[PDB]
C-alpha cells in the first residue's frame, strides 16, 4: 500500500509548462538497464 | 528674501484637556517648494482614560493630504474609534484610507483609483473568530475577491475545534494583472512629474536637456578636434 | 518586460497550484490518525 500511494504521489505531479511524468523517465531508465541485461554474459532465469 | 520658513508651536493646558497646535510653512523663490502644514489635537484625560480627537491637513502645490482621528483611549490596550485619511494629489493618484475599530470588530480598507480597494476585517468573539482579506478589483468596487481567509471555530460540543483556511486564486490574478498594468500608469505620471520641474525651472524637458547635453558633448568635441589639427601644422612648420 | 515577467508569473502560479492540490490529496490519503485533515480546491480544513 506504501509503494502504491508513492507511486501515485509521483505519478500525479510535475513542474509546470511540462507535462511529462517522472515515471516515464523511469521507465526509459528501467528498459536501458534491462537492454544492457540482455547484452550482458552469464544469463540466467533469474535474469528473466 | 529668497526664502522664508516659519515654525510655530505651542503647548498649553486648560483644566481638563491639553491642546497641542503645530504649524509650519515655507516662503521660496522656487513655485513647487512652499506650502503650509497645520496640525490641532484635543486631548482629555477623563478620570484615567483619554478621549483623543486631532486633525492634521497640508497643502502643496502637488497634492494636499488631509487626515481625521477620533477615539478615546482606555488602558493601554483600548483604543476605540475612527481614522481617516483621504489624500488629493494632481501630481499622481488620489487615495482614501478609512480604519474603524470597535471592541468587537475591526475594518479597515484603502481605495485607490490604480488598484481598487483593499481592505481586511477582524471579527473576534469567544467562541469564534475570521480573519478575511479581500481584494476588489478597481472595475468591480461591489463585490470582493478573498485573497486569503481564516476561520477559528472552537467546538462549544466535545473538545474539538475547526481552522479553516480559505484563498482565491481569482482574487491573486487579478491583483497581479492589476499591478502589471499600473506600471505604467506610475511611469508616465512621474516623467511628466520630472517634465514639469524642468520647464517649472528652465523651460526644458527631460529629453531637450538630454539634447542639449549632447549637442554641448558635440560642440567642445568639435572645438578639441580643431586644435588637435592644427597643432600638427603648428610643429610641422616650426621644425621647417 | 515588467508585464511578462508578471504574466509568466500569472501562469505558472496557477499551472503549479493545481499539481500542488493533487498531491495533497494524494499524502492526505495516506493517514487517518485522530488529527483529521480535510482538503479541498483553494482551501484547507484542520480539526485538532
Amino acid at each position: 500500500k506504501s509503494l502504491h500511494m508513492y507511486a501515485n504521489r509521483l505519478l500525479d505531479h510535475r513542474v509546470p509548462q511540462t507535462d511529462m511524468t517522472f515515471r516515464h523517465v523511469g521507465s526509459k531508465l528501467i528498459v536501458a538497464m534491462s537492454s544492457w541485461l540482455q547484452k550482458a554474459s552469464g544469463s540466467l532465469p533469474y535474469t528473466q | 528674501p529668497v526664502y522664508n520658513a516659519t515654525w510655530s508651536a505651542s503647548l498649553k493646558n486648560k483644566a481638563d484637556y491639553v491642546e497641542t497646535v503645530l504649524d509650519s510653512t515655507c516662503s521660496s523663490t522656487v513655485q513647487f517648494l512652499e506650502y503650509e502644514l497645520n496640525v490641532l489635537g484635543t486631548h482629555k484625560i477623563e478620570d484615567g482614560t483619554l478621549a483623543s480627537k486631532t486633525k492634521g491637513t497640508f497643502a502643496h502645490r502637488d497634492f494636499s493630504a488631509e487626515y481625521e482621528e477620533d477615539g478615546k483611549y482606555e488602558g493601554l490596550q483600548e483604543w476605540e474609534g475612527k481614522a481617516h485619511l483621504n489624500i488629493k494629489s494632481p501630481a499622481f493618484t488620489d487615495l482614501h484610507l478609512r480604519y474603524q475599530k470597535d471592541k468587537k470588530g475591526i475594518s479597515t480598507s484603502a481605495a485607490s483609483p490604480a488598484v481598487g480597494t483593499v481592505g481586511m476585517d477582524m471579527d473576534e468573539d469567544d467562541d469564534f473568530s475570521k480573519w478575511n482579506f479581500y481584494y476588489s478589483p478597481q472595475s468591480s468596487p461591489d463585490k470582493k475577491l478573498t485573497i486569503f481567509k481564516t476561520e477559528l471555530r472552537v467546538r462549544e460540543s466535545d473538545e474539538e475545534t475547526q481552522i479553516k483556511v480559505n484563498w482565491e486564486e481569482e482574487a491573486a490574478s487579478g491583483l497581479l494583472t492589476s499591478l502589471k498594468d499600473n506600471v505604467p500608469k506610475a511611469t508616465g505620471v512621474l516623467y511628466d512629474y520630472v517634465n514639469k520641474y524642468h520647464w517649472e525651472h528652465t523651460g526644458l524637458t527631460l529629453r531637450e536637456v538630454s539634447s542639449k547635453l549632447r549637442r554641448n558633448l558635440q560642440n567642445n568635441a568639435e572645438w578639441v578636434y580643431q586644435g588637435a589639427i592644427r597643432q600638427i601644422d603648428d610643429i610641422d612648420v616650426r621644425f621647417q | 518586460e515588467s508585464k511578462r515577467l508578471i504574466d509568466l508569473s500569472i501562469q505558472n502560479y496557477h499551472t503549479f497550484l493545481i499539481y500542488i492540490t493533487e498531491l495533497l490529496k494524494k499524502l492526505q490519503s495516506t493517514t487517518v490518525m485522530n488529527p483529521y485533515m480535510k482538503l479541498a480546491p483553494g482551501e484547507l480544513t484542520i480539526i485538532l
